[PDB]
Parts: C-alpha cells; structure tokens; sequence
C-alpha cells in the first residue's frame, strides 16, 4: 500500500 | 458510467495517516473513486473535490438498506 494505515478500526464492530 | 462515485459516510472524525491522506468530519460524506487496498486503504473524492486516501475501514455505506 503507500502507508501503514490508521488500521484496525477503533471500535463500531462486536456489538 | 463505469465507476460512479460510492456515497460513505464516517462513523469517527479522522484526519489520513500522513499529508497526502483526505480528511473527513464524523457524518460527512466522501465518494470513493478508486478500489480497497490491503491495508483496508480507498482512494476517492471529497463533495469538495478534494483528492486522497481515506481510511475504509473508518467508514460505510449511506445509500440503501443491506437488502
């Protein structure tokens, strides 16, 4: 990719 | 009409990774215009017409139910 990405996500997933 | 802009919306406020990412606020509306990359990495266009990378897994969908 061009950068490493913020990635994981931070939250809003398992609920 | 081949690629159309994909209407998003973020569920956070976030600002790119580096100085060639896109910024976008909590709710605002981005259309993508490139593909996913491994990193989970779209490229697309802000209603500004500003250009860049935004985080794809900060964001979803605002255009019709699941189905």
């Amino acid at each position: 990719t061009k950068g490493p990405a913020p990635n994981p996500p931070p939250i809003l997933k398992v609920w | 009409m081949k690629v159309p802009g994909v209407r998003v919306r973020a569920l956070y406020d976030y600002t790119g990774q580096e100085a060639d990412e896109l910024s976008f606020k909590a709710g605002e509306e981005l259309m993508k215009i490139s593909e996913e990359d491994e990193q989970g990495w779209c490229k697309g266009r802000l209603l500004t017409g500003h250009v860049g990378l935004y985080p794809a897994n900060y964001v979803e969908k605002v255009g019709l139910a699941a189905a």
